[PDB]
């Protein structure tokens, strides 16, 4: 079993950074990858970025790479930094893990597969919002 | 967002309006109104976690045929949107994860 806990400010003024920080309890990060997601209401969910062992920070391309995400096996947990940040980004955000997969369908030594990740277990996820108020 | 409606005790049926070109591997999500997304189907042709036996998807075989995911026995509680993460092998990699749909419930 795992257990996944959420932190976050909340309330944040414009242009400036928001960090959000997910903490895990009852594993290790041995063979736990590890994703975040916003979701953004009137609209569907967005996958944003995601973060393993290889420290290998792939961002989506639709998103100007304005966010880094950091972990830290000393205190166990992980963290995600959005820089200049806009008010229309009002969205609720969600910690999860990510399972790797890998899809065969030819000859494997040619290179004829690809690989699928797969969200097993999800988190609360905090509601932060920005205003100049 | 496309509405569809089912009664009580029927057998409802979702297909996402995304088509593949060659071997496939969807997911379903089922996401509640203020609760964290539930995966129900991760493989297209088994279910992920124990749920109730009433979710199916349809296997990868004889490419040619659509996705579509049934549920047989459907409840009050079946009222969630469903998102089909599609995957491909002549697509590359797949971020958005879909036009979701929204099932209504008939009493
Ligand atoms: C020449 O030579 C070569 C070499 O030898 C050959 O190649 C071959 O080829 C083939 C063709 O295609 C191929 O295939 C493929 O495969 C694969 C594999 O897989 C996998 O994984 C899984 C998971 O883990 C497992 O389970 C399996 O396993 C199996 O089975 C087998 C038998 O078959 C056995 O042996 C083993 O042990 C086991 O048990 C594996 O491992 C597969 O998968 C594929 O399949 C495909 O496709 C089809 C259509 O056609 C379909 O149907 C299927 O399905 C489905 O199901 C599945 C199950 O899993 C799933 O997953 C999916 O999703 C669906 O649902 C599939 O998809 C195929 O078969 C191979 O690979 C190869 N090999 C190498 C080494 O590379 C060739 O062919 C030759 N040529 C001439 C002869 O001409
Ligand atoms: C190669 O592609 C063709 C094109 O679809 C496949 O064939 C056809 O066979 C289907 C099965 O009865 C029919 O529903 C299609 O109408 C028919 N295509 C046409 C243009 O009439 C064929 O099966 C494929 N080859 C393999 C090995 O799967």
């Amino acid at each position: 079993q795992v257990q996944l806990q959420e932190s976050g400010p909340g309330l944040v003024k414009p242009s400036e950074t928001l960090s959000v920080t997910c903490s895990v309890s009852g594993d290790s990060m041995n063979n736990y990858y590890w994703t975040w997601i916003r979701q953004s209401p009137g609209k569907g969910l967005e996958w944003i970025g995601y973060i393993s062992d290889r420290e290998s920070a792939t961002y989506n391309p639709s998103l100007n790479s304005r966010v880094v995400i950091s972990r830290d096996t000393s205190k166990n947990q992980l963290s995600l930094k959005l820089n200049s940040v806009t008010p229309a980004d009002t969205a609720v955000y969600y910690c999860a893990t990510a399972r790797r997969g890998q899809r065969i369908y030819g000859v494997v030594s040619f290179g004829e597969f690809f690989y699928y990740y797969s969200m097993d277990v999800w988190g609360k996820g905090t509601t932060v919002t920005v205003s100049s108020a | 967002v496309r509405p569809l409606s089912v009664a009580l005790g029927e057998t409802a049926r979702i297909s996402c309006g995304r088509q593949a070109l060659g071997s496939r591997a969807v997911q379903w999500y089922q996401h509640r109104p203020g609760q964290a997304p539930i995966l129900l189907i991760y493989n297209n042709q088994d279910r992920p976690s124990g749920i109730p036996e009433r979710f199916s998807g349809t296997p990868d075989i004889n490419f040619g045929t659509r996705a579509t995911l049934t549920i047989s026995g459907v409840e009050a509680g079946d009222e969630a949107d469903y998102y089909c993460h599609m995957w491909d092998s002549r697509s590359g990699f797949s971020w958005s994860f879909g036009g979701a749909t929204r099932l209504t419930v008939l009493g």
